[PDB]
């Protein structure tokens, strides 16, 4: 009766079936994705819309009285993730037409069938096929038909369809309490409750702005490195003063560069570090790559697993009749569990990747206990930035002579390490200005200040100032560009990986000043130190019980989102791309157009 | 070893009094999972014994495994079940893959995760009571920052080591002031004959050659004296006979 007693007591009839209303859907997207039956996709309809329902049944029932009678500090940082009504504050034609335009969006994604206009005859499959012509094909028209027609006949009839999409979006959080649907992608960030750690919306507009003016010294010269590496190989096709054309990047739309390595090769006399050649000599199988792997969990402090791991999850594709998909994913079904569905080859982007994905299982293993809005990361992309410190601890040389990989006797010169950090360069700082213009683009067309002339005409203007691309056909006001992509056509969040790339920098810069590590921190190894892991258990168990503002309290000790561990990570990127950029042009410029003939 | 169990708030009291306790196909065995408890070691329970049992049968989560413990605070040790400062008992758990799981999910016993207030330790409560925390009244339905509790489980053998269903048997001991009833099993010797030896029996000690009696007596005896108050006869405690 008291009001000061009463805490909190949600967690018996929401906590309870919040699992197990989406476990009926988890094994039944999980056989899903290894048993493609006539009867293991209806499996998961009919349950996934009862934990759709079951989202939509108790916010109904939560509309009499307000918030403001809580003192309980664990009480607040639960309730933010569960008073979000989503779309249940519209009318009966608005609310379900939302659910109809979100399976019809993820559907030509997929099946997509784009080929050649000039000899239809023959019509290829897009996901396998169009992933792999990026890297072997050295021809100015191939490139060009493979970024120009995919947008061409899948985003053509998107631009008439995003357009009342991004209109029923605002309705749903202006509702909410909320000034517009491009906080609620901040509001995980949104701290309150805590003096002196609060951390508003409106802060984190000038965050992203903030460590991304330090960034513009490190980015413009990668920018000139592989502009003026493309001489021999296109002589009247890339400018040098002017930027890049965006249909070579490697992929297809250049979000990662990783097909840029081969081509642009600083020294072709040295070997690169290569676990491939040497893995079918010792005859290595599904049960060693996983066993020797969780070897580098036990040294450092946390605890070791059971049998539910190793005869639940299988590694080997279950025969050719059943097709199984296997993206990596790492499954967190709810209150800590992990079962591993990965098709393991004998490759090295499939050996960092095991390290990646159980580097998700460790974060949600500590709080295994705790509550299931509390089992989260501390951001959307806390849980990835946590999981990918096994697998750039692993690319270093040092752990792999104590295991028994490669040859004892490798020499390690300073023109070793630089074609392994320029390789990092495409993977972590080669998708870090490409993360920042899409979701100023998404925080640009929400609020609504543009017109419809100008929805994709600021598009292609903020690719010249930002990432230094330039596209080489214009495009009207019937196509996209940005909405081809997996992440926007299935409504996922994109500012997860900004802070993939700062979380990550911020854990291990401090991780083996715990265990004395001297030299750079790309020779640094967190392995065979026992004390390297209390560092980690205090920030391992704190999930959402604690905010991301004092969970970076005990390992970095920075409150705010700072690019000093990202600079001192490269000091010999930074010091040997200066040498050899004397006569070239730093940066780039807006008056270099491909199709300004 | 039951093919059924019961709720964490509907603990049933399987009063274990006046028994003979056979630990040797239990513990010595121990086809469990894990066997770890604290207070009193499992070794010290066939030397040691107590005046009431209780037991109980409630299978649960592989998390909520840290909560059993004596002085524990958390999520489960305060609001379904709380373990005393002087508890004696030991606590063992053992993954039911095979029986005690349901396929399309288990939807038959309940649990909790929060309550009230904190409960006494071996409370039953199996209320449905409402819940009001703010300063308007909720009329028997949830609301914003009004909520209700009592919801069943999620179990299912095809995941890892966090939530697979634990079958967890707290044998709880307790001693009384009263005499003990239920005690361990004690393991036995050989029987020699015709020699000076010591004896180690069940209600005597001494030191005496042991020959082939010729005398009657009375079953439900432990030992016999003669005319001049000397014990000149033992039974045995396995056979009938003097």
């Amino acid at each position: 009766s008291t009001i000061e007693e009463q805490a909190k007591t949600f967690l018996d009839k929401f906590n309870h079936e919040a699992e197990d209303l989406f476990y009926q859907s988890s094994l039944a997207s999980w056989n899903y994705n290894t048993n493609i039956t006539e009867e293991n996709v209806q499996n998961m309809n009919n349950a996934g819309d009862k934990w759709s329902a079951f989202l939509k049944e108790q916010s109904t029932l939560a509309q009499m009285y307000p918030l403001q009678e809580i003192q309980n500090l664990t009480v607040k940082l639960q309730l933010q993730a569960l008073q979000q009504n989503g779309s249940s504050v519209l009318s009966e034609d608005k609310s379900k037409r939302l659910n109809t335009i979100l399976n019809t969006m993820s559907t030509i994604y997929s099946t997509g069938k784009v080929c050649n206009p000039d000899n239809p005859q023959e019509c290829l499959l897009l996901e396998p096929g169009l992933n792999e012509i990026m890297a072997n094909s050295l021809d100015y028209n191939e490139r060009l038909w493979a970024w120009e027609s995919w947008r061409s006949e899948v985003g053509k009839q998107l631009r008439p369809l995003y357009e009342e999409y991004v209109v029923l979006k605002n309705e749903m959080a202006r509702a909410n309490h909320y000034e517009d649907y491009g906080d609620y992608w901040r509001g995980d960030y949104e701290v309150n409750g805590v003096d002196g750690y609060d951390y508003s919306r409106g802060q984190l507009i000038e965050d992203v702005e903030h460590t991304f003016e330090e960034i513009k010294p490190l980015y413009e010269h990668l920018h000139a490195y592989v502009r003026a590496k493309l001489m021999n190989a296109y002589p009247s096709y890339i400018s040098p003063i002017g930027c890049l054309p965006a249909h070579l990047l490697g992929d297809m739309w250049g979000r990662f560069w990783t097909n840029l390595y081969s081509l642009t090769v600083p020294f072709g006399q040295k070997p690169n570090i290569d676990v491939t050649d040497a893995m079918v000599d010792q005859a290595w199988d599904a049960q060693r790559i996983f066993k020797e792997a969780e070897k580098f969990f036990v040294s450092v402090g946390l605890p070791n697993m059971t049998q539910g791991f190793w005869e639940n999850s299988m590694l080997t594709d279950p025969g050719n009749v059943q097709k199984a998909v296997c993206h990596p994913t790492a499954w967190d079904l709810g209150k800590g569990d992990f079962r591993i569905l990965m098709c393991t080859k004998v490759t090295m982007d499939d050996f960092l990747t095991a390290h990646h994905e159980m580097g998700h299982i460790q974060y949600d293993m500590a709080y295994a206990a705790q509550p299931f809005l509390l089992r989260n990361g501390a951001n959307e992309g806390f849980h990835e930035a946590v999981g990918e410190i096994m697998s750039l601890s692993a690319a270093t040389p040092k752990h792999l002579k104590s295991i028994g990989l490669l040859s004892p006797d490798f020499q390690e010169d300073n023109e070793t390490e630089i074609n392994f950090l320029l390789k990092q360069a495409l993977t972590i700082v080669g998708t870090l200005p490409f993360t920042y213009m899409l979701e100023k683009w998404r925080w640009m067309v929400f609020k609504g200040e543009i017109p419809k002339d100008q929805w994709m005409k600021k598009w292609w203007e903020m690719k010249r100032e930002i990432v230094g691309v330039v596209e080489p056909v214009p495009h009207d006001e019937t196509y996209c560009d940005p909405a081809s992509l997996f992440h926007v056509s299935n409504d996922y969040s994109f500012i997860r990986y900004y802070t993939r790339t700062l979380y990550q920098f911020q854990f291990q810069e401090a991780l083996c000043q715990a265990a004395k590590h001297e030299g750079p921190l790309h020779k640094c190894d967190i392995s065979n130190s026992t004390e390297a892991g209390q560092k980690l258990f205090n920030m391992l168990r704190l999930g959402k019980s604690e905010p991301w503002t004092l969970a970076l309290e005990n390992v970095v000790g920075a409150k705010n989102m700072n690019v000093r561990p990202l600079l001192n990570y490269f000091e010999p990127l930074f010091t040997w791309l200066k040498d050899q950029n004397k006569n070239s042009f730093v940066g780039w410029s807006t008056d270099w157009s491909p199709y300004a003939d | 070893n039951a093919t059924r169990f019961a709720s964490v708030y509907a603990w049933n009291r399987k009063r274990i009094s006046n028994c003979v306790a056979d630990y040797s196909v239990l513990y010595n065995l121990a086809p469990f999972f894990t066997f770890k408890c604290y207070g009193v070691s499992p070794t010290k329970l066939n030397d040691l014994c107590f005046t009431n049992v209780y037991a109980d049968s409630f299978v649960i989560r592989g998390d909520e495994v840290r909560q059993i413990a004596p002085g524990q605070t958390g999520n489960i040790a305060d609001y379904n079940y709380k373990l005393p400062d002087d508890f004696t008992g030991c606590v063992i758990a053992w993954n039911s893959n095979k029986l005690d799981s349901k396929v399309s999910g288990n939807y038959n016993y309940l649990y909790r995760l929060f309550r009230k207030s904190n409960l006494k330790p071996f409370e039953r409560d199996i209320s449905t009571e409402i819940y009001q925390a703010g300063n308007k009244p909720c009329n028997g339905v949830a609301g914003f920052n009004c909520y209700f509790p009592l919801r069943s489980y999620s179990f299912r053998p095809t995941y890892g080591v966090g939530h697979q269903p634990y079958r967890v048997v707290v044998l709880s001991f307790e001693l009384l002031h009263a005499p003990a009833t239920v005690c361990g099993p004690k393991k036995s010797t050989n029987l020699v004959k015709n020699k000076c030896v010591n004896f180690n029996f069940n209600g005597l000690k001494g030191t005496g050659v042991l020959t082939e009696s010729n005398k009657k007596f009375l079953p439900f005896q432990q030992f016999g004296r003669d005319i001049a108050d000397t014990t000149d006869a033992v039974r045995d405690p396995q056979t009938l006979e003097i």
